[PDB]
RNA sequence: GGUUGCGGCCAUAUCUACCAGAAAGCACCGUUUCCCGUCCGAUCAACUGUAGUUAAGCUGGUAAGAGCCUGACCGAGUAGUGUAGUGGGCAUACGCGAAACUCAGGUGCUGCAAUCU
RNA sequence: GAGAACAGAAAUCUCCAGUAGAACAAAGGGUAAAAGCCCCCUUGAUUUUGAUUUUUGUGAAUACAAACCAUGAAAGU
């Protein structure tokens, strides 16, 4: 019983690994970009600042 | 990326490519409607490079239909190999497909111009070929306007500039010009009528030559069609990938 | 291997932007009509700022654009007053390239102080043979990546023709 | 959508009102959505139909004017045609029957066969 | 079979990267007296297809790519839900019955006319 | 975003990306060779005859024909 448990329990966590692997890979880059976007934003705005701009009117 | 192409919305095909304005065109084929069938016609013309294109569509959910189609490769037939894209050779497809169609209706109707995409300019080819077709006698509504000889300062119009412009006369006159000033451009864009050694009265005559055999035989004598469907098909079949 | 991928100079672009709107700008105006031949174009002010002393719709500079020998021409005797040496900049990723003078006078024209002195900047843009698909009406697209103008293309046409160094 | 165009609708025609964003011009009748009336005039830019709308407990009749972009064919009475003339052949082969319909009958006896197919015992 | 023109359905067609395209056409491309318009024959207008090019565009294949579409004895007869009981302290009985996700597969199909080795 | 003398975060110029993130009388629908900005021409925001929805009172919007008109080459509006 435990040599058959725990092969079939191994198949399964070696696609839950795979699964795992994947998704975070995937994640991992999209939040490397969306970083890099959100910096990049900030910086922007940083130097906006600078310029009066009432945002309402029309200038 | 992910989100952008997902939430992107296409156009349809044909405008994705720059080929039609539904815009216009939903203007053009939507009937009045209260009569029902009463399939309406547009006379299409269309300018590529070195040949020109005018047809006569009735369009239907099938998606459209072609009773009468004429291109400028036909004029060599009628007695001109030269200028096929000009004002004057567009004039001449346009009255061999209004005599065309009026020989299978069997009058001697009423037809829509469709100007594409090309800019309503005064003096413009579009409207040779509706003079053309006029010539031929479909009715299609239009105004003196446009023609050229069209005098900008005011509301008239001189109808022996356009008939110079018809028989070619700008071409001409350019020619004597660039002729009598030099012979560089002359030899370089002039060659087969360099070889041909054609006059300004000849070439009006010439086109008066077309006119009339136009009018003689406008029934589409087809092209002869050499090395049938298979072969075409093979050997291109050659050269096309496959997954 | 390039028999029609070369790399011509389309047009370039000389412009001056005045710090005041008035007589000054109609004297840059002459000054760039007389240089080119043609009539130049003058440029408004897009929003007020108040630091650089201007308001809406000021008329606060002009310019005018060249296409054809007249261009290469102009360019040639403009860069003789920057003695045919760039920098790594002043070339654009896109593959254009501009620069700037003070004392236009360094070209020919010659002092004259009715008028006064102004600098300006050129711009230039570079292209290849295909533009017109991105430019026309009907049957527009786009271009490929490999006839697509660079940097690098066009700073080796330039230590080419004209034989400059990129300084850096 | 072009197609939307070229549908002639003559007097008698049965379709459903279903008006879409993507054209300001007659967005009617708030509440006549997904509701099915026939049409009684067509003029340019224009269709009429005819709803019978229920107020207390009678059904009044209210006929109205619509642009063609909102209307729709109705696909009601398809298996209704199709019904009535294989009714027709079905009449002409029985001159020459339970044309009516029928729900759903009790299916009939079989017989199961064991070739390949060995029942698969099995529990909980 | 290829291509051009007009279209229908509007991503199975769109995006990104690379590659191939005999012939046909299409396209870049050559010129600016007139019709015309441009600050600027770059756009638009006109002329000859002559000087010349498949470089580009366009067409087609390719990617354990993105997206988009289809299907699933996929989820699952699950969740949820109508009815009954002196049933327990939520199951049972007769019934109805999903979606997301996951997995797999695919990546434009066509109408009219004309034309090509 | 990259790039150009004075000129910088914002003065003017050029190129690339950019399904709308802009504007149309502040988190919303609809609109991209437009329903947006600029340009050309006009002032149909005009009279007569009836029809429909909102609503018995009107008004509002709606489609519908005849005329005088504007507009565009035209379809048509």
């Amino acid at each position: 019983l435990k040599a058959l448990k725990d092969e079939k329990e191994e198949a399964r966590q070696a696609k839950i690994t795979m699964l795992k692997e994947r998704r975070e890979k995937k994640e991992e880059n999209e939040r490397y970009e969306r970083l890099a976007a959100k910096m990049h934003a900030k910086k922007v705005e940083r130097m906006r600042r600078r310029e009066k701009r009432n945002k309402a009117l029309k200038e | 990326s992910s989100a952008y192409s997902s939430r992107f919305q296409t156009p349809f095909r044909r405008r994705r490519e720059g080929k039609t304005d539904y815009y216009q065109r939903k203007r053009l084929v939507t009937q009045h409607k209260a009569k029902y069938n009463t399939p309406k016609y547009r006379l299409v013309v269309r300018f590529t490079n070195k040949d020109i294109i005018c047809q006569i569509i009735s369009s239907t959910i099938t998606g459209d239909v072609v009773l009468a189609a004429a291109y400028s490769h036909e004029l060599p037939r009628y007695g001109i190999t030269h200028g096929l894209t000009n004002w004057a050779a567009a004039y001449a497809t346009g009255l061999l497909i209004a005599r065309r169609t009026l020989q299978k209706l069997g009058l001697d109707f009423k037809v829509f111009l469709d100007i594409g995409l090309q800019r309503t300019t005064t003096g413009a080819r579009v409207f040779g070929a509706l003079k053309g077709a006029s010539d031929g006698g479909l009715y299609v509504p239009h105004s003196e306007n446009r023609f050229p000889g069209w005098d900008f300062e005011t509301e008239e119009i001189d109808p022996e500039l356009l008939r110079s412009y018809i028989f070619g006369g700008h071409v001409s006159q350019y020619m004597e010009e660039l002729a009598d000033d030099d012979e560089e451009r002359f030899s370089e864009l002039f060659k087969g009528y360099l070889a041909d050694d054609i006059d300004a009265d000849s070439l009006e005559d010439i086109y008066t030559s077309a006119h009339e055999a136009i009018r003689a035989d406008p029934a589409f004598k087809p092209t002869e069609k050499k090395f049938t469907k298979e072969q075409y098909a093979a050997e291109s079949k050659k050269y096309r990938q496959t997954k | 291997q390039n028999p029609m991928r070369d790399l011509k100079i389309e047009k370039l672009v000389l412009n001056i932007s005045v710090g005041e709107s008035g007589d000054r700008l109609t004297r840059a105006s002459k000054v760039l009509e007389q240089l080119s031949g043609q009539t130049p174009v003058q440029s408004k002010a897009r929003y007020t700022v108040r630091t650089f002393g201007i308001r809406r719709n000021e008329k606060i500079a002009v310019h005018v654009t060249v296409r054809g020998p007249k261009a290469e021409e102009i360019l040639e005797r403009g860069l003789k007053v920057k003695e045919y040496q760039l920098r790594d900049r002043n070339f654009s990723a896109t593959g254009n390239f501009g620069f700037g003078i003070d004392e236009h006078i360094d070209l020919g024209i010659k002092y004259d102080p009715s008028i006064g002195i102004f600098g300006m900047d050129f711009y230039v843009v570079m292209n290849r043979p295909g533009a017109r698909v991105t430019r026309r009406k009907r049957c527009k697209g786009t271009v490929g990546n490999s006839h697509k103008t660079t940097k690098e293309d066009t700073v080796s046409w330039f230590k080419q023709k004209y034989d400059a160094d990129v300084l850096d | 959508h072009l197609s939307t165009y070229l549908k002639v609708y003559k007097v008698g025609d049965i379709v459903d009102i279903k008006a879409n964003g993507s054209i300001q011009k007659g967005m009617p009748h708030k509440f006549y959505q997904g509701k099915t009336g026939v049409v009684y005039n067509v003029t340019k830019s224009s269709v009429g139909v005819i709803i019978n709308k229920m107020v207390g407990n009678r059904y009044l009749e209210k006929r109205l004017n619509l642009r063609v972009e909102h209307i729709k064919h109705s696909k009601c009475r398809q298996e209704f045609l199709e019904r009535v003339k294989a009714n027709a052949a079905k009449r002409a082969e029985a001159k020459a029957v339970q044309l009516k319909r029928q729900p759903a009958q009790p299916r009939e006896s079989r017989i199961v066969s064991t070739e390949g197919n060995v029942p698969q015992t099995l529990a909980p």
